[PDB]
RNA sequence: UGGGGAUAGAUUAUUGCAAUUAUUAAUCUUGAACGAGGAAUGCCUAGUAAGCAUGAUUCAUCAGAUUGUGCUAACUACGUC
RNA sequence: GUGUCUAACACAAGGAAGUUUAAGGCAACAACAGGUCUGUGAUGUCCUUAGAUGAACUAGGCUGCACGCGUGCUACACUGA
């Protein structure tokens, strides 16, 4: 077969597009190809968030965020459960 | 636990040909099932009586799938019997 | 001596490699998450030798 | 009326950790003239939790190499051991035994991390600890099994470093403290 | 250690044509190792597991075997990959 | 209680029994060049068939013992002898 119609990437009307390096391990991967996860997260646990609110100066709580944008290569993402192997039909489904 | 297709087959034949014969009590249903159907083993006959009693528990709440009775269908059929803006826009387009 | 008592609210699930550990929610008016070994039930006291740092699932 | 061995009424105990009280057989329907009742404990998880504590103790004691299933001597040994406690201190032997079970139960355990232990598991380990200490003291020694058991119970109730049950309980807790 | 019965000597018996390379049996004597078992690994959830016996099978002659049968009657989860 | 509120599960009560009451018997499809022609008057071919590899008789041997591995039994004790 040929598995990828589009090469696994935004190949269309472009030659070179820069590589980024994997967050897990530094593996080079094209930005068009790369597996991107935004990860908006708070540092706090639920009990910790309760303790910080109780400890807090002010009633008003700014809720400190983590803004990451963490990029994985294919090999890492499948190992670390950010993707699956899907199924031959399902490999085209953008949900 | 769970009951097989044969147990279900006998129970399904019951109700279809003996809808109004059944009662809530299991012992009376055992007698009715024994009266209607020749089941060679006590264990098997009790299981069929049990499942027919369970089918009895499911019914007596009005209509449910997999069985048929003409009376409810007949009852339902007897039982049942310009220029304002939202209308107007379609009429105005039509002429 | 030293020990505190927290009352079991919810048994969350059976955890660890061999399945013998249990994730359990405990109330001190503070909610806690713990991991316990052995048969346990809701609405009953669990004794906590150390009370601190609420537990991630195993 | 109802008394264990015809002499210990056993209708009143002190709080311990409160968790212990639910398990132990202080209630009048669970208290008995003599332990032997030999029920069925395999229906579900909490069926065994309803066992008489004295029956549980004799069954725990009796298993050991040559001794396996010799239940009546184990009842006589526990009866004798309680008598030794009653002579040695003016407290009720059952109360002292309850204190030993409270003391013998560790409160934490571990895997490769540290975890809490359930009240049923704490009771089962405590009973086991008392009988193992008595058994270890007994085997290849001059002291009587009754004498060993009574001494282990009083010392565990005291919280002595001589107690095998305290030494084991401390070791289990120490390993939990080490792991965390 | 009076635990233990290896190993050995003298007997009188029993079966069989033949008992010796102790057939099997008893009596007295002889009185070894073994101080709870490394790396490993077996079986087991309720009359089970374990302990204790005992019938039957082979048999001219014999159970430390197998197969049944009873009694004494535990622990520990009561689940997870 | 939980459950498409179906199929059904969970808990309690009832009850001799609630997991299908407990245990066996039972044993698909299709294989393996698994074992057995040291059970057969089941059996091909090949060997053998009169100083017989047949039938039968007399001893000896299957158990000998520098040594290695299975499986059981008996032990290692005062919770005992």
């Amino acid at each position: 077969p040929k598995k990828r119609r589009n090469g696994g990437r935004s190949k269309h009307n472009r030659g070179h597009v820069n590589p980024l390096r994997c967050s897990n391990c530094g593996r080079c991967v094209p930005k068009d190809k790369a597996i991107k996860r935004f990860n908006i997260r708070n540092i706090v646990d639920t009990s910790a968030q309760r303790d910080i609110k109780e400890a807090s100066v002010y009633s008003t709580f700014q809720l400190p965020k983590l803004y990451i944008k963490q990029c994985y290569c294919v090999s890492c993402a499948i190992h670390s459960r950010f993707v699956r192997v899907r199924s031959r039909e399902q490999r085209r489904v953008r949900k | 636990r769970v009951r097989t297709k044969t147990i279900k087959r006998a129970a399904r034949q019951i109700v279809e040909k003996y809808y109004a014969k059944l009662t809530l009590d299991f012992q009376i249903n055992k007698k009715i099932t024994e009266e209607v159907a020749i089941i060679p083993s006590k264990r098997m006959k009790n299981k069929v009586a049990g499942f027919v009693t369970h089918l009895m528990k499911r019914i007596q709440k009005g209509p449910v799938r997999g069985i048929s009775l003409k009376l409810q269908e007949e009852e339902r059929e007897r039982r049942l019997d310009y220029v304002e803006p939202d209308t107007l826009r379609m009429i105005k387009s039509l002429g | 001596e030293k020990s505190k008592l927290a009352k079991v609210e919810k048994v969350l699930g059976r955890t660890g490699s061999r399945g013998g550990v249990i994730q359990v929610r405990a109330q001190f008016g503070r909610f806690l998450i713990r991991n316990v070994k052995g048969p346990v039930r809701e609405g009953d006291i669990l004794a906590l030798l150390e009370t601190e740092r609420e537990a991630r699932r195993l | 009326d109802i008394k264990l061995f015809k002499k210990w009424s056993y209708e009143e105990i002190n709080i311990a950790d409160l968790s212990l009280v639910d398990c132990i057989a202080v209630s009048q329907k669970a208290c008995v003239y003599t332990p032997h009742t030999a029920g069925r404990y395999q229906k579900k998880r909490f069926r065994k939790a309803l066992c008489p504590i004295v029956e549980r103790l004799v069954n725990s004691m009796m298993m050991h190499g040559r001794n396996n299933g010799k239940k009546l001597k184990a009842i006589r040994i526990v009866a004798y051991a309680f008598e030794i406690i009653h002579l040695m201190t003016g407290e009720n032997p059952l109360q002292v035994f309850v204190n030993a079970v409270q003391k013998g139960g560790p409160r934490e355990d571990s895997t490769r991390q540290a975890v809490d232990v359930s009240p049923l598991r704490r009771v089962n380990q405590a009973i086991y600890l008392i009988c193992t200490g008595a058994r270890n003291a007994a085997f290849r020694n001059i002291k009587s099994i009754s004498e060993c058991l009574a001494e282990e119970i009083i010392n565990c109730a005291n919280e002595s470093s001589s107690s095998y049950a305290i030494k084991k309980k401390d070791e289990i807790e120490r390993v939990a403290k080490a792991n965390r």
